């Protein structure tokens, strides 16, 4: 779901 | 900006002689566990059994914001997935 | 100078929250679309509130709102 909002970069 | 301040990690499957890696940017606030789930995921390997660790050999206790792990260890992290049984 | 907000998404049985610092003169309108935005939910029908069930005017500066209800708050989605 990713509802902690990390972005992969 | 309104939305909280980001931390980074480079998280690297050692278990890889290649020694890949994925780099996550996440709001501090963060419970590791959710760092450890998208890692897991990113590696495709099962969360539930994956740890993650300092290059120096501490275990991160998932317990615990992401801001708290970058003050205290930085952002070099290896992901450690189980062995199988049988 | 800015002030911090909580905000947790009740009706995410995960109980996730985001931290938002505005500027305390910010109309609390922003962060309520910001806090829509982050969350992802209709800035239109959401409420936010707070922790004893008190609806939170957005017609107010956040900076008086963190005086007068603190910094834990919760994002409310509509149906």
């Amino acid at each position: 779901d990713n509802e902690w909002g990390i972005e992969l970069v | 900006g309104a939305m909280e301040s980001k931390v980074s990690f480079k998280i690297t499957l050692t278990s890889d002689p290649r020694l890949p890696y994925k780099v996550l940017s996440v709001p501090e606030s963060t419970p590791f566990t959710a760092v450890l789930k998208f890692a897991a995921e990113e590696f495709k390997v099962p969360a539930a059994t994956s740890a993650i660790i300092t290059n120096d050999g501490i275990g991160i206790n998932p317990a615990q914001t992401a801001g708290n792990v970058f003050l205290k260890h930085g952002s070099e992290l290896r992901i450690i997935p189980r062995d199988r049984v049988g």
